[PDB]
Order: structure tokens, then C-alpha cells, then sequence
């Protein structure tokens, strides 16, 4: 399980 | 035009350093206005909060004293990082405000409320602020104000807590100007005036998962006192044991209110509410929702603490020593100086830091 590196906040 | 010029900001007028470029306001609290703004020296944005009336009161004094202090003492990756702090004003005689600048981030937890998480993403935002609040509660910290606007984050889903003014050691739940403190998230032994100690950041904690999950407010709330029929309503009305524990003013009131059964967990909060589940064990709708049912405890000695939440299947599969058991931090004592000093005084504690701080 490999850490998220995107989050879209838009 | 020595070095700081001004600007009408909204309402307020910031005289700042001249390295600090645009401004434009983000965030009018119950303790300062802050602003985004471009760092020519650093050449990256920064936000900027000046100490809205830093000494109407002792009671803002200790405040802002205890912001400086804490934003230079404890240092954690997910923990708002202080790049600078000063004032325009040039002799102890002149000082009157502070300005605080710090790591611009690129939105709100508020933000993140308003999207779909899977379950990667919502379960390890929780675990940077479980490491972050951690931090604090390994110096016997406790934040006591934490909420969606007060956490932050990046567009490579990192984040960090931020605001410490109402950071302090555990005690008496009497504060000043309640107020400063949003109500959706006092928690039911700040509610209540019973005492409190690290866990009670714990059940923020709670109400904001639940609030990711929900997106909707937990438990919304007209007033101060009603906020305690919206906990009840949900929760459950508590047992004798914990009645025993108020003050034998609140603690008859409590007894008078009708009595509620609560509902469970999973009307409470729905599977379809959660991320989508996958055929992993851990990042598991089931999972997330045990660790809610341990947030979202009424009676505070039967709440999760912030370690078995770390060490909670939901949140664990990212465990990092490094990051959950880093060396503590260490303040000078100049915080154990939770002794109440005059207006005057404090003006003094204040300058002095914010010079050799600067
Ligand atoms: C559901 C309940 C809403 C009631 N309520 C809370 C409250 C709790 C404790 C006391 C108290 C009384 C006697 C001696 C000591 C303390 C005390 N205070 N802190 N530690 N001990 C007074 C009020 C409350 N609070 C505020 C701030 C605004 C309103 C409208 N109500």
C-alpha cells in the first residue's frame, strides 16, 4: 500500500 | 519608506517588510487576520497573521504569547513550519503588534470535506494529523481548538496542523471567551466544564472524520447548551457514571434532559458514506467506522487515545516510527510561566520574544 502522492482540490 | 510599507487589508491596514509582496486576505478569525502573499527573498507564496489586539486583555496576551512560543518550539512535518515574525513598531515603547509568518499551504480540510475520498487518501490525511496532534501531546500539549480550518494541505496530499493560541497544558476546562473555540467540536468535557486532558483533541478528531465521511456538520447545533441535545441525540443520553463526574450545577441539568437512546454506528454512518471498499482488510469502510466509534466516545476515559489511534488496522498501514514517535518537543519553561502577569508585563514577554525571534 503505497502512499498518495495527488490530491486534486480543485 | 524604511522597510516595511503598508496596505488596507479588507478592513484592517497590515505594515509589513517590504520582502513580503501582494497580500490579499485569506482567513479573518477569532484571533487574527491572515494573509496569502508572495516572499521575494524566499521567492515562494507565504501566509501572514497579524495578532488582532494582542493586549485588550490578559487573556489575548498569554495568547499570542503562547502562538510565538509554540510555532518556535515544536517543530513536526505535519506541524504549520514558522518562517518568520516581527513588528513595525520600534522601541517596547511604540510595540503594539505582531505579525506571524508561516508555510502557506494550498487549502482547507473545509476543502477536502467538499470532494470523494478513496480510501488511501482519507485514511492517511487522518494519520498526518494523528502523528501531528502526537507531537503535541507528547510535550503534554493539548490544541483544544482543532477543526477543518484549521487543518492544511498540499496539492501531493500532505498535511499539517496549525493555530496553537489556545494550545496548553491540561487542567480546568475554564477558558475565557469560549467563544474563540468553534462549537461543533467541544467536546462533551469542554461542553460541560468537566476537566479535560489529551484526549479531548481526540474527539475534534472524531467529528471532523465524521464530517469527511458525511460531509455534513456531525453535530450542527443552535447555542452553546444545545449543542449537548445534538450529542446526546446521536450519541446517546450517558450513563450514571459519568453524570457522578459534572459539577453538581451542570450535572442536574443533565439529568432533567429527556432521555435518548442514541443510534448505532452504521445509521449513524452508512457504508454507501465511506470510500469505496476494495478486498483489502485495513482501508475498509467497517475499519474506519471502528475507529469513529472510539473518536466519538461522550465519557473521556473510555476514548481512544491519540496512540491506540495510530495503532489503529484503519490508520496503522501507514505506521513510521520517524513520523509517530519522534523525539518530543522541548520548550524552555517559559510556558511552565502559566502564571498570570499584568497587560503591562506581558508586553514585555511578548516584545522580547518576538526580537530575538526575529
Ligand atoms: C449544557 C450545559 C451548558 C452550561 N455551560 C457549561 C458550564 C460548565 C461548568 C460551569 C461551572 C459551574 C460552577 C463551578 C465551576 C464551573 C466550571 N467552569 N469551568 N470549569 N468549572 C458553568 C457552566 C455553559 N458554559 C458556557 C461557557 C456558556 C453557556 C451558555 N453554558
Amino acid at each position: 500500500p503505497k502512499r498518495p502522492t495527488t490530491l486534486n482540490l480543485f | 519608506d524604511n522597510n516595511f510599507y503598508s496596505v488596507e487589508i479588507g478592513d484592517s491596514t497590515f505594515t509589513v517588510l517590504k520582502r513580503y509582496q501582494n497580500l490579499k486576505p485569506i482567513g479573518s478569525g477569532a484571533q487574527g487576520i491572515v494573509c496569502a502573499a508572495y516572499d521575494a527573498i524566499l521567492e515562494r507564496n507565504v501566509a501572514i497573521k497579524k495578532l488582532s489586539r494582542p493586549f485588550q486583555n490578559q487573556t489575548h496576551a498569554k495568547r499570542a504569547y503562547r502562538e510565538l512560543v509554540l510555532m518556535k518550539c515544536v517543530n513536526h512535518k505535519n506541524i504549520i513550519g514558522l518562517l518568520n515574525v516581527f513588528t513595525p513598531q520600534k522601541s517596547l515603547e511604540e510595540f503594539q503588534d505582531v505579525y506571524i509568518v508561516m508555510e502557506l499551504m494550498d487549502a482547507n480540510l473545509c476543502q477536502v470535506i467538499q470532494m470523494e475520498l478513496d480510501h488511501e487518501r482519507m485514511s492517511y490525511l487522518l494519520y498526518q494529523m494523528l502523528c501531528g496532534i502526537k507531537h503535541l501531546h507528547s510535550a503534554g500539549i493539548i490544541h483544544r481548538d482543532l477543526k477543518p480550518s484549521n487543518i492544511v494541505v498540499k496539492s501531493d496530499c500532505t498535511l499539517k496542523i496549525l493555530d496553537f493560541g489556545l494550545a496548553r497544558t491540561a487542567g480546568t476546562s475554564f477558558m475565557m471567551e469560549p467563544e474563540v473555540v468553534t462549537r461543533y467540536y467541544r467536546a462533551p468535557e469542554v461542553i460541560l466544564g468537566m476537566g479535560y486532558k489529551e484526549n479531548v483533541d481526540i474527539w475534534s478528531v472524531g467529528c471532523i472524520m465524521g464530517e469527511m465521511v458525511c460531509h455534513k456538520i456531525l453535530f450542527p447545533g443552535r447555542d452553546y447548551i444545545d449543542q449537548w441535545n445534538k450529542v446526546i441525540e446521536q450519541l446517546g443520553t450517558p450513563c450514571p457514571a459519568f453524570m457522578k463526574k459534572l459539577q453538581p450545577t451542570v450535572r442536574n441539568y443533565v439529568e432533567n434532559r429527556p432521555k435518548y437512546a442514541g443510534y448505532s454506528f452504521e445509521k449513524l454512518f452508512p457504508d454507501v458514506l465511506f470510500p469505496a471498499d476494495s478486498e483489502h482488510n485495513k482501508l475498509k469502510a467497517s475499519q474506519a467506522r471502528d475507529l469513529l466509534s472510539k473518536m466519538l466516545v461522550i465519557d473521556a476515559s473510555k476514548r481512544i487515545s491519540v496512540d491506540e489511534a495510530l495503532q489503529h488496522p484503519y490508520i496503522n498501514v501507514w505506521y513510521d516510527p520517524s513520523e509517530a514517535e519522534a523525539p518530543p518537543p522541548k520548550i524552555p519553561d517559559k510556558q511552565l510561566d502559566e502564571r498570570e502577569h499584568t497587560i503591562e508585563e506581558w508586553k514585555e514577554l511578548i516584545y522580547k520574544e518576538v526580537m530575538d525571534l526575529e
